[PDB]
RNA sequence: ACCUUAAGAUAUCAGAGGAAAGUCCUACUGAUCAAACAUGCGCUUCCAAUAGUAGAAGGACGUUAAGCAUUUAUCAUUGAACUGUUCAUUGAAGUCAUUGAUGCAAACUCCUUGGUCACACACACAUACGGCGCGGAAGGCGUG
RNA sequence: UUGGGGCCCUUUGUUUCUUCUGCCUGGAGAAGUUUGACACCAAAUUCAAAUUGGUGUUAGGGGAGCUGGGGCCUUUCAAAAAAAUUUUGGAAGGUCUUGGUAGGAACGGGUGGAUCUUAUAAUUUUUGAUUUAU
């Protein structure tokens, strides 16, 4: 899949998610795996009525989150042209 | 090898 | 050391030791009792069952709780 | 705007669409990749009926006016799971005939550059 | 100049939430019983669909069935060549269909010296069905013609490729 | 079977660290900075204008724009215009990098100077600098440099000035400095 | 027999995956749903969102998802004392298969 | 035996899809995907009124409705004409077929009828 | 399939958010691939009362797991 | 230093032939489907003043603006007066906002977008309106 | 070749296909055009040059040939309703138009990617806990 190449390309960068209870959270990406886990650094979060507080972690299972913004920058992306060349991997 | 429910049998049955 | 949870639920059942069932909301019930066996799905059967609200309920006897419901086994 | 009959999710690359969610949100971004059905859209920019509001789309001036709060957040993409239905709404800038030539065009530059890099990489 | 290129957006504004709590979402409880149902309405609709609609599709599917429970009892349905024991006879298998009694016996007198022949037919039509029964003078002689015939590609048949082997009487 | 579309090497399917090893060396580090340099660079360079529409000009319009005068062109030869467009190019990207700190250069000597101007012993951000140069401790106290003007500071630098208004600046300065 | 039965799904052969499917179909829950067509009684379906169908189903999936003709969808709508009873007839129907909660077969 | 399979067979048939938030879509049907993806074209959504004073409606259907963007402004009920709206699978409760057709031509599975051919 | 990235929160404090609404604090042991989790001492943030010696929590209903130590 | 792999398939039915029952195949043959490419329809919608200082579509995360109308700003303990009300004290949490939020409405300013094409400054039309200039955009349908 | 009229030059790096020469009393000159050239980015040797690694640009219009397609006309041939008439099919020629013009065919594999089926209706996406309910 595409979108999920994209969130690995995505990482050491500073991404946007809303989770499904309605928070929000912001922050450095650390790490993410093939089923849109992901790790957040220096998280600034929204709970859904507004108050906002401050964690140095958090890990938050992929199957609650609702979007992901990744800096605009990466539309550029290698792997997001259709036409590529291959190099013809060996034997 | 497909789901994690293959993965999670062939601990929960050397297990038991 | 690490223990994965489906050693910490074979440790309850080997030890009998009592354990207390959060089914999760909207239903506001839970179950206490011991468990004699489990499943790869987090199925589980009880036995001495005992239904309480969220403690006036009735006991059940032996059960099958089904995994899907569970949210939290604690002793 | 007018879409083919026969235009699946692959055809609609670049076009505007109008994505909604389960909770009454839509999303209105173009569309760039998918896969589960989980989209990247570039400039998307989520609108939603607040509960004030809500209650003038009840059946009963006339005209129906409705102010919808939408916040601007790009490059994001969507988790199949929350998708509940996508509309189409504008075309892509380039026409289809410049769509084409400019295909033709990454292809032969792509292709010559791979030429290219398979005579450095031996020699 | 390392990550002055990745700027991120600035912080998303914050809007009252339009759906429900994660806590109170819900499907919908209190499902009343379905024993209500029996009592009244399915007299009703009893009375005005009498008899349903015939199934049709499975007419195909159990038409197909039919041919296979159909075929294995009437093939298994059953009970020129009453000649002596094989030991000295030979046998060839695979034939042409429009071959003859008269020409296997010369093809199998080619290669071994031939005291009773007849070819056995299939009963539809008076056509050699490809078995010919040929008795031989010497089993030994027999048994390398065979020999020859099944190691060469199989004897020459005039339509087909006729292999030969002992006649597993 | 993945490989990086920055790097161009086929790597044998992956999808542990190994990924975290590749995406982590060098050659899969700063080649994916040169990557992006180039595309942003792009961005910046782009010069395409707009699609022109020229409508006719009717006679009430042209009439009074005829009327006033002739303006004429300044042009510039090839290699000027070459060396103009990378002056006004290596200008922008100067002025673009160029960020202030005459605040961290005047508290040098504060109370709390190192628990904040310091950036490596900060609260927010600080947990990130807690195989790789004289830093600053946290437990510097203020009996340390009692009075700071015995000599050890430098004047303030005098306020930058734009060069191509460098004939500007008043001639003869009021006082006699020495 | 029961090893075949517990074996997990993806090691058993292609033949044997259909022939454990035609086995769940013939001797298993399905069953009742299978018979329901096969003798053309009426089944009485509870919906997730409290409606009840009754129908003659005419084709059944694993999943539970069943084409129905002569659907006669019958719910109640309520809000305090007040209750109406509100029915609609169809005349050919698809359902998918994750709505059902019991499927009651006509005595 | 997968009735997505039959599903498939209609591709250019009127259908009434009603999804599950009480939303229901009246369109030509084109293509389904194997997972039940509807694709129609010439849609007329609506919302039912429950008829009941009291039991006002859903509020995420009106929002989702309006958001559309094809909702007649002098229109007295929830209709939002529009055309080619991709369903997901998930969201199907019940597909109201049209009375016209044949299903004893359709619902034989073709794949099924060769595995047990082939058997 | 892939093992959850965990390793690095053993033996420390962590706050994890129950469903919605409940909050749970304790000290993680161990995980699984479906992302269960057994903690021990745990202790239902909301006065507070203790759950038990070894509890273990259903990975479905895990939102967020932000940890409450140096990491 | 860690890593070396889910397996299958590539239009479909029907008919003739070849290697009892399938089984495979046919630069075989029909019918259906799908894709590409040509090519058409009196097909359908859309394509901006200069005879003028305009206008259309979409924005503004723009101003007037503290606009005009409503509505909000903790909980527990103890003492004192008081017929619930007021003052002080300890503890507990506590998004910022009150020039906010919400409801309503209007003016103004500005951005992007377009054939700012050619011939015309014209008395039409009931079968209601030559859709009988060249292009472009988007679909519908047909043929090869 | 020279002069006149109209319109355009925001072509803003003054035609933007590239380099070099050059311009407002002007719209110009030379060389070049894909296994090549040109522009730009990044580094470190302790300025520049050097190299290695990258991202792009190589265009717009018109014509001759050569060629794919349609419409219409002529001739010739075959079948049916015949050497007179028509319709159907094919060959040749004419006219008008519309498109192309550097790759294409055949074979091949421990070749990439799409689609489809099965594992897969058992907690991380599609076989239901968001119609706010009693």
């Amino acid at each position: 899949g595409i979108p999920v190449k994209l969130l690995n390309e995505a990482q050491g960068h500073i991404v946007s998610l809303e989770l499904t209870t309605g928070a929000t959270y912001r922050g450095k990406l650390v790490e993410s795996e093939d089923s849109m886990n992901v790790q957040l650094r220096d998280v600034i979060a929204t709970e859904p009525q507004g108050a906002v507080t401050h964690m140095d972690q958090i890990f938050v299972r992929g199957s609650q989150i609702k979007f992901i913004v990744v800096p605009d920058l990466l539309k550029n992306a290698p792997l997001f042209k259709k036409n590529s060349s291959r190099p013809m991997p060996p034997i | 090898m497909s789901t994690p429910a293959a993965e999670q049998r062939k601990l929960v049955e050397q297990l038991m | 050391a690490m223990v994965p949870p489906i050693n910490c639920i074979f440790n309850f059942l080997q030890q009998q030791t009592p354990v207390t069932i959060w089914l999760f909301e909207q239903i506001g019930i839970r179950i206490k009792g011991k468990i004699v066996g489990f499943d790869e799905f987090m199925n589980v059967v009880i036995d001495e069952a005992v239904e309480i609200p969220v403690e006036k309920g009735t006991p059940l006897g032996k059960i099958l709780l089904k995994g899907d419901n569970i949210t939290l086994i604690t002793s | 705007i007018q879409v083919a009959h026969s235009s699946r999710l692959a055809n609609l690359i670049d076009y505007k669409l109008r994505v909604l969610t389960q909770d009454g949100r839509v999303y209105i971004g173009q569309l760039m990749a998918f896969d589960h059905m989980n989209l990247v859209l570039n400039e998307c920019i989520e609108e939603r009926v607040p509960k004030t509001q809500l209650d003038k789309l009840r059946p009963r001036g006339t005209t129906l006016n409705i102010k919808v709060e939408k916040r601007v957040l790009g490059l994001t993409i969507l988790r199949g799971e929350q998708i509940l239905s996508t509309v189409v709404e504008d075309k892509p800038l380039l026409s289809k005939k410049e769509r084409l030539v400019r295909d033709k065009k990454e292809k032969k530059q792509a292709q010559k550059q791979t030429k290219l890099r398979k005579e450095k990489e031996k020699k | 100049d390392v990550s002055r290129l990745f700027k991120p957006r600035p912080p998303l504004s914050y809007k009252r939430p339009t759906d429900y709590p994660y806590a109170k979402r819900q499907t919908n409880p209190n499902i009343t019983g379905v024993a209500n149902l029996l009592s009244t309405s399915l007299k009703h609709y009893m009375e005005e669909f009498p008899e349903g609609s015939p199934n049709n599709h499975l007419q195909r599917y159990e038409d197909i069935k039919l041919s296979k429970i159909k075929n294995a009892q009437l093939l298994d349905r059953r009970l020129h060549i009453k000649d002596t024991d094989p030991y000295r006879t030979i046998f060839i298998g695979r034939l042409p269909y429009d071959l003859d009694e008269i020409e296997l016996q010369k093809y199998f007198v080619k290669f071994g010296e031939i005291e009773k022949i007849r070819i056995v037919k299939d009963k539809i039509t008076q056509k050699s069905k490809g078995y010919a029964f040929i008795v031989f003078k010497d089993p030994i002689s027999s048994k390398m013609a065979f020999k020859e015939i099944g190691v060469h590609r199989g004897i020459q048949i005039k339509d087909r490729i006729c292999i030969v082997d002992i006649e597993r009487g | 079977k993945f490989y990086c579309d920055y790097c161009d090497t086929y790597l044998t399917h992956d999808s542990p660290s190994v990924r975290k090893t590749h995406c982590s060396g060098r050659k899969h580090k700063e080649n994916v900075k040169d990557y992006y340099r180039n595309k942003a660079r792009d961005i910046i360079n782009k010069h395409n204008h707009k699609r022109r529409h020229i409508g006719k000009r009717g006679r009430k319009e042209r009439e009074n724009s005829s009327q006033n005068e002739t303006l004429k062109v300044t042009c510039l030869s090839n290699k000027e215009k070459r060396h103009i467009m990378h002056v006004k190019k290596m200008n922008q990207k100067e002025l673009a990098q160029t960020s202030i700190d005459t605040l961290k250069l005047l508290y040098d000597g504060s109370p709390g100077y190192s628990k904040v101007f310091v950036d490596a012993n900060r609260f927010d951000i600080g947990d990130l600098v807690k195989r790789a140069q004289t830093s600053r401790s946290r437990d510097e106290t203020c009996e340390s440099n009692p009075f700071p003007r015995l000599n050890n500071p430098k004047k303030l630098e005098p306020p930058k000035i734009l060069s191509q208004w460098s004939n500007t600046i008043p001639k003869t300065s009021i006082f006699y400095s020495v | 027999s029961s090893q075949i039965i517990d074996r997990p799904k993806h090691e058993l052969s292609r033949a044997e995956l259909e022939e454990l499917e035609e086995f769940e179909f013939k001797h298993g829950p399905m069953s009742l749903i299978n018979d329901a067509m096969v003798t053309r009684t009426p089944v009485i379906i509870s919906l997730r969102n409290n409606h009840k169908i009754i129908a003659r189903v005419k084709a059944f999936d694993r999943h539970c998802n069943m084409v129905l003709e002569n659907v006669k969808e019958l719910w109640t709508e309520k809000k305090g004392k007040n209750v109406i009873n509100r029915e609609r007839f169809i005349s050919k129907l698809f359902l998918r298969g994750d709505s059902v909660i019991v499927v009651l077969k006509t005595p | 035996m997968k009735l997505v399979n039959f599903l498939k067979k209609l591709r250019n048939e009127q259908v009434t899809i009603e999804l599950k938030n009480g939303t229901t879509v009246w369109g030509t049907l084109q293509s389904v995907s194997p997972q039940m993806n509807a694709i129609l074209t010439d849609v007329k959504l609506t919302l039912p009124q429950p008829r009941l004073n009291k039991l006002n409606s859903n509020g995420i259907a009106m929002a989702s409705l309006y958001l559309t963007g094809g909702q007649q402004p002098t229109a007295s009920d929830n209709i939002a004409s529009l055309q080619y709206i991709n369903i997901r699978g998930n969201t199907i409760r019940q597909i109201i077929l049209p009375d016209s057709l044949n299903l004893d031509s359709l619902l034989v599975d073709q794949k099924q009828l060769n595995s047990l051919r082939r058997s | 399939v892939s093992t959850p990235e965990l390793k690095k929160y053993m033996d420390k404090k962590i706050l994890l958010n129950i469903n919605g609404s409940r909050k749970v604090a304790g000290i993680l042991r161990g995980y699984d691939i479906f992302l269960n989790v057994v903690l021990d001492d745990a202790m239902e943030i909301n006065n507070n009362h203790q759950l038990g010696l070894q509890t273990v929590i259903r990975g479905n209903s895990i939102i967020s797991l932000e940890a409450l130590d140096a990491i």
